[PDB]
C-alpha cells in the first residue's frame, strides 16, 4: 500500500497530530481553530495524544461523539453565542494554568468559563433557536471545582446546579465540590457535555452557576464517506480512492489486509494474505469486534 | 452598589455592661452572609462573628448576632475594658465586600 | 498564620510589591483577600485573587491601581500598586476566605500588615 | 410482489393509520379501542403518522418498548385499574384540549389523568400483582405542567414525586415544572414510561402527585413471527406466506429487494436486482445497518 | 388587572352568565378563582377554572348551580348561573390564584365584582 | 368539612392603636395555606397577607401574622381610620377553600 | 461429543454448582472461597442455581460483569481491606439469617457489612490504590433497609448516602427505605455495584451509611479463552481442545451442533445435522441473536 | 402492647431468661431495648436487638453479662443474664423504639417489668 | 463516654403551677435524639416528649420542651398530684442510650 495519509478525492484529511476529537471539538487552545479544515474526507487521531482536554475531566458520551461525528464530513463553526454581547452580566475571559499556550493562560476556544461579573454570577437562561436547517452540535460543560471556596469565588453559590433543555433532551446537573487528584496541575474536573439538536429545535441553557457555557457549536451536515482513522504516518499529499490508516489504497485487489478503520470506497478486509466503548460497554464491543470477525472469516472465502 | 453604615460611631460604657451595635445595608444582604471583625489598636483583625448570629472559635458566648435584609445587629451580653475594641461589619452583595467602618468603643 | 513583607517607604509613582505567604494550612483551598487600611481609617476591600484558578476580581475603586497575583509553590501571594500617591500611605492585609457551608465570604485570618508609606 | 398488505396465514394485520404504537399502547383517542384487533401477523405504521400522542412529551424507552412489541402477537387488554372502584379518593376524568376527539376534549383511553377530589390528592400507593402467568406491559406517565399554578391546581402538591417498584426494576420521579413551548396547544408535557411485569411478579405505584395512573395494561403472549411493518398502502385481503411493507412475496424465489422490514416466513433480502434508536444510540444504528448491511451482501453471492 | 361585565337585573329561573377578562399577564399562567358575595355577607369560593387544562373543580354548595369555563384567545373567563333563586342577588367576583413557592391558594387580584341581581 | 370562625367580630379602636384578630379553623391547616386579605365598603378585596406572616405588596411593615394548626393571627402595630377595613381569612383544607366570615373595623 | 465437562488443556474449569456468578464473585457463604481454584479455563453455571446471593437484591450491571469475566481466566483475590486493621470505627462482624451457612447466620465471604461500633458510624471515607498493575474488580453494596428502624440501628442515620469515585467512574447513591415484600426470608434488599479500576488509578468510597464494604477485590488477568458455559453434566476428567456445555470436541470435524455457548479452539456452529441481557434490552438481545443466527446460517453452505 | 415473664427468685451463679412477646403491631420492623431498673434507682439501657437482622449492640457495663435475642414467629425477644450477683435484684423492662422521621432512639411502649432477684 | 445530669434531684410544688427541669450532657446531644419519659411508682414509664419539644400521645399540650448542644429542658405550665412523677431524660450519643437518673415530684 502507498504508506501515506493520502488524499481519497483531492479532498483532504484533518490533522489533529497532538490535538484530540476530544480537544478539537472543544477547542483546545494548543490547536488551531481548525477553521482552515471545516471539510474533510477523514479525521486522524494519533494513538493516545497528549494534548486533548486541557483541563482534566470526563466527556460525557464520548465514544458517541466520536462516532456520530465519524460519519460527518463538514462543519459550520458558528459563534452560537457571541463571546461579546451574550453575557452582559458574566465574565467570559476566565482561564486557566491548564491549558497554557504560548503564555501563562487561557481557556478553549469553542468554550466559555462563565463567572461572576461584579461579584455577581445572575441566573442565565440563554436559548437558542436552530433557524439553520441542519442538525447543531451543542457543547457546553459542568465544574465539578475541588473545593467550595473555588466554587463560591467562580460562581458565588453553593447549591448550583445546570439545566440544559430541547425538544427531546432534558438534563440536570448538579455537579460535586470534589477535591479529586492533581490531574494536569489542577484537581477540579469539567464535565464535558454534548448534544445534538434538530433543524427548528431549540435548546434552552439555564444555570444558578458552574456552567462552562457554549461560545461556539456546528452546524454541521451529517453527510457520510468519513470516520475517525488513527495511525501515525507522514501526510503527503497523494491519490486513491481508498484510505487506510497506514496507506492509501489503489485497486489491485479489492482485498485490504491493513489495520481494520478505513475510509473510502475501499476493499473489504480479511486476514489471508471507527468506534470504540468504555468499560461498562463491553458487551457492545464484543458485539462489535464479534460483527467483524465473522464477516472477516466470510470476506475470505 | 451596596454600602452600610454602622453605629454607634463611639461607645462610651462600663465594664460588665451589655450592648448592641447596628449594622444598616445600603442594599439588601443575606443572613448568611454577613460579618463581624474584632480589631485593636491597628493590629490585625480577627473574625468574631461568621453568619450573623454564629460565633467564631476564640470568642466567648457573649458576643451574638441578629438580622435580616438591610439590617444587622452584634450584640455584648458584658463588655470587659481590655475585650473592648472596634468592630467592623462586612458582607457580601456582590462585590465589593465593602465593609462597615469600625465602631469603637472607648471603654 | 500568613507571614508578610516588611515596612516600605517610597515617592510618589514607584510601583510596589506587597507579599504574604501561608503556613499551617493547603494554601491552594482558600482564596486570597487583599484589603487596604489608612491609619485609624476605614479599611476596604481590594479584590481577591483565587489561588487555584487565578481568577482575579477586583473593587472598582482599587481596579488597575491594584494587581494580585500568587506562587503556589511558594504558598505566597503578591499584590502590585501602581501609579502610588499620598493617600496610599497606609497598611495593607491581605486574608483568606475560609471555607463553610452555607457561611462564606469571612475573613478569619489576617496577615499582620505591611505599612507602606509614600513621602 | 402482490403489492398489497396481505394476510400471511389468513391472520390480519393491525391498522394504526393515523394512529403510533406510541398512541395505540396509550390508547390515542382518535383511535380504536383497537379491542377488535388483540391479535395480528403484523403492525402496520405509516412513515409519520400525525396523531400519535395526543398530549406532547418524550415516551422514554420508545425504541425498546416498539421492539418488544414488535415480537408481540396478542394482548389482553385487562383493566388493570378500573377506572371506579379503584380510585375513590382521586378525580379520574381529567381531560385536556389536546386530545380532542369528536368534541372539545378527552383524554387517553388506557391511562387515568388522576387528579384531585375534594381538593385533595391523597399519597397513593396502589399496587397489582401479576397473577395472570403471562408479562404483563404496564404504563404511566408523570406530568411536567408548565406552571406551579397548574400543578397545584391538579396535584395540589409542588415536591411532588413519583416512584414505582417491582422485584427488579425500581425507578422514581421528581417532574419539573417547565414552561416549554406550545406543541398541539400545549406547553408542559407528559413523559411516558412503561414496563414489563413478570408472572407472579408484583408492581407498586406510590405518587404524591403527577400520576399518569394506568387504567388498562397489556397481559401479552410475546409470540414470534411479528413486526412493526411501516408503509402506505391498500389493506385488501389477500394471502402469502410473507410480508413485505409494499406487498406480499409469493414464493417464486427465495430472494427479495423489498424494503428491508420484513415479517414472516419471507426470503431473504438482497440489493442485486423493525429496530430504531434515537440520537444518543448512533454507535448502536451503525451497529445494526452494519449487521444488516454485511449481511445484505452475503446473501447475494 | 380584571375586567368584568356589568349590573344585571332578572326573574328567578332565568340563567345568565358573568365574565371576566385579564389584563397585564399571562392569562394561561394562572388560576381562575370565582367567589360570591352578598352584600355585607359572607364571601364564598364557587370554584376554580384552570384555564390551561379545563380542570374545574366546585364547592359541592354551588356544584351544578353554577358552571365555569374560559377562553385562552379572549383572555377570558365565564361563569354560568342556573336556577336562579333571591339570594342569588349579589356581587360575584373572579379572582387569579398567584404563582409563588411554597405559598399557594391565595387571590392576589381581583376583579371589580358584578352586581347580578334577582327580582 | 372545614369552616373557620374569626374574631372580633367587629373591633371598636382609635388611630395609633395596635390590635390581633384571630382565624381558627375547624380543621388544620398549614401555616403555608393561609391567607388575609383586605376590603373595605363592598369594594374588591386586596391580598395583605399571603403566607401567614408574609406580607404582600403594597400593605405596610405594621401587617404581621403568625400559627399554625387549627389556629391563626394577623396584627397590626397601627391601625389608621382611612386604613381600616373588614378582613377576611382564608386557607386551604381540601376544598372548598371557605373563607372566614370578614372581621370588621368601626375605626 | 465426548458428554463431559472436560479440560481444554489440562487447565481446570470452576464448578459453582449450586453457586451463581452473582453469588461466586460475592463470595456466598454457602460456596467455597472457590480460592482453589483461581485459574480456570472456563466458568460452570447450572440453568438457575439457587444459592447465588444469599441475600435478596439486584445486582446493578449483573449482565456486563458476567461478560467481562468470561473473558477472565485468572485472579488474584486479595483483601483489598483487611476485615481488621481497615475499620477500627465500624462492627464488621454484620451477619443475616437469610446467609445461613451451617448455622444460623452469617455474611457474604467478599464484603463487609459495615454497621456501627459504640453506635456511631463514622462518615468513612476509605480508600486504595491500585499499585498492582492490573485491572482490579471492585465489589459493593448498597442496603436498603425495610423501615427506618433497621436503618438507624445499623447506620445510625435517615438520610444516608454512599458515593465511589475513581479517574472516569463516580456515582452516588441514596438508598430507599422501602418495604419490599419478603424474599429468602427478607424484605429489605442489598443493591450490589462493581466497577473495574486501572492499574494506577485509586478508588475511593465514602458513606454516611449503608454502605456494604469492600472486603476482597479480584486483582484479574483479563485473559482470553475463557467464558460462562451453563449447563448440567459430570465434571469428570478428560481431555479435549475445545469444550461446549454438553461435552468436548474432539476434531473429526470443524462443526458443531451443540449448544451455542462454546469455550475453546471449538469448530463452528451450524444447525445443519456467554452474554445475557435485561428487559430493557431487548434490542441488544435481537441484535445478539441476529448477530448469531446469521453467521449460523452462513456457517452452513 | 408488650406482655413479659413472671417474678422470679434465684441464687447467685444460677443464670436466668426473661421475655417479652408483642402484640398489636408488627414485631420485626420496630427495634426491641432492654433497659434494668434497680428498686426506686437510675435505669439504664442494657442493649438492643435489632429482629429483622440480629444487629446487637450492648451497653459495655453489661457487655456478656446479659445476651439478648429474638424469634420471628413467637413475635418474642429474650434476654440471658448470666453470672448473677445480688445487684441484679431489679426490674428489666423491655422497650421498643417507636418509627418516625427525623426523631428516633425514644422507647413509645414499655414491658411492665419482671422483678428477677437474688437471695 | 456520654453521661447525663438533670436537676432538681426532687421537686416540691403545689398543684396548678408551673416548672421547669434540666437534662445536661457531659457530652453533645442532637436535638433530634434526646427525649423524656414519665415514670410513676415504679410502674413502665411512659414517652412523653420525643423531640426535644415534640409531644407524645396522651400527654397534653403543658408538656413542652426546648435545648440543644449540652443542655435541653422539659417544662410544665401545670402540675397536678395525680398527673406528677419521676422524669426520665434520655439520649443518643452514640452508645449506650444512658438516662439521667429521674427528677422526682413530691407534689
Amino acid at each position: 500500500h502507498n504508506g501515506k495519509l493520502c488524499l481519497l478525492k483531492g479532498i483532504a484529511p484533518l490533522q489533529l497530530g497532538n490535538c484530540s476529537v476530544a480537544g478539537w471539538i472543544l477547542g483546545n487552545p494548543e490547536c488551531e481553530l481548525l477553521i482552515s479544515r471545516e471539510s474533510w474526507s477523514y479525521i486522524v487521531e494519533k494513538p493516545n495524544p497528549e494534548n486533548g482536554t486541557c483541563y482534566p475531566g470526563h466527556f460525557a458520551d464520548y465514544e458517541e461523539l466520536r462516532e456520530q461525528l465519524s460519519s460527518v464530513s463538514s462543519f459550520e463553526r458558528f459563534e452560537i453565542f457571541p463571546k461579546e454581547s451574550s453575557w452582559p452580566n458574566h465574565t467570559t475571559t476566565g482561564v486557566s494554568a491548564s491549558c497554557s499556550h504560548n503564555g501563562e493562560s487561557s481557556f478553549y476556544k469553542n468554550l466559555l468559563w462563565l463567572t461572576g461579573k461584579n461579584g455577581l454570577y445572575p441566573n442565565l437562561s440563554k436559548s437558542y433557536a436552530n433557524n439553520k436547517e441542519k442538525e447543531v452540535l451543542v457543547l457546553w460543560g459542568v465544574h465539578h471545582p475541588p473545593n467550595i471556596g473555588d466554587q463560591r469565588a467562580l460562581y458565588h453559590t453553593e447549591n448550583a446546579y445546570v439545566s440544559v433543555v430541547s425538544s427531546h433532551y432534558s438534563r440536570k446537573f448538579t455537579p460535586e465540590i470534589a477535591k479529586r487528584p492533581k490531574v494536569r496541575d489542577q484537581e477540579g474536573r469539567i464535565n464535558y457535555y454534548w448534544t445534538l439538536l434538530e433543524p427548528g429545535d431549540t435548546i434552552i441553557f439555564e444555570a444558578n452557576g458552574n456552567l462552562i457555557a457554549p461560545r461556539y457549536a456546528f452546524a454541521l451536515s451529517r453527510g457520510f464517506g468519513s470516520g475517525i482513522i488513527n495511525s501515525n504516518a507522514p501526510m503527503d499529499e497523494c491519490d486513491a480512492k481508498c484510505q487506510t490508516p497506514q496507506g492509501a489504497i489503489n485497486s489491485s485487489l479489492p482485498f485490504q489486509n491493513v489495520h481494520p478503520v478505513t475510509i473510502g470506497e475501499c476493499p473489504k478486509y480479511v486476514r489471508s494474505a471507527g468506534k470504540e466503548f468504555n468499560k461498562l460497554e463491553r458487551r457492545m464491543e464484543n458485539l462489535n469486534k464479534k460483527v467483524d470477525d465473522g464477516f472477516i472469516d466470510i470476506w475470505t472465502y | 452598589e451596596n454600602v452600610l453604615t454602622q453605629s454607634p460611631a463611639i461607645m462610651s460604657a462600663s465594664p460588665g455592661e451589655k450592648v448592641t451595635m447596628t449594622c444598616r445595608a445600603t442594599s439588601s444582604v443575606s443572613s448568611s452572609y454577613l460579618h463581624w471583625y474584632q480589631q485593636k489598636s491597628g493590629a490585625s483583625p480577627k473574625l468574631w462573628i461568621y453568619g450573623t448570629s454564629n460565633l467564631a472559635s476564640g470568642v466567648p458566648a457573649r458576643f451574638s448576632g441578629s438580622g435580616s435584609g438591610t439590617s444587622y445587629s452584634l450584640t455584648i451580653s458584658t463588655v470587659e475594658a481590655e475585650d473592648a475594641a472596634t468592630y467592623y461589619c462586612q458582607q457580601y452583595s456582590g462585590y465589593p465586600l465593602t465593609f462597615g467602618a469600625g465602631t469603637k468603643l472607648e471603654l | 498564620q500568613l507571614q508578610q513583607s516588611g515596612p516600605e517607604l517610597v515617592k510618589p509613582g514607584a510601583s510596589v510589591k506587597i507579599s504574604c505567604k501561608a503556613s499551617g494550612y493547603s494554601f491552594t483551598d482558600y482564596n486570597m483577600n487583599w484589603v487596604k487600611q489608612s491609619d485609624g481609617k476605614s479599611l476596604e476591600w481590594i479584590g481577591i485573587i483565587n489561588p487555584n484558578y487565578g481568577i482575579i476580581s477586583y473593587n472598582q475603586k482599587f481596579k488597575g491601581k491594584a494587581t494580585l497575583t500568587v506562587d503556589q509553590s511558594s504558598s505566597t501571594a503578591y499584590m502590585q500598586l501602581n501609579s502610588l500617591t499620598s493617600e496610599d500611605s497606609a497598611v495593607y492585609y491581605c486574608a483568606r476566605w475560609g471555607n463553610s457551608p452555607y457561611y462564606y465570604y469571612y475573613m478569619d485570618v489576617w496577615g499582620k500588615g505591611t505599612t507602606v508609606t509614600v513621602s
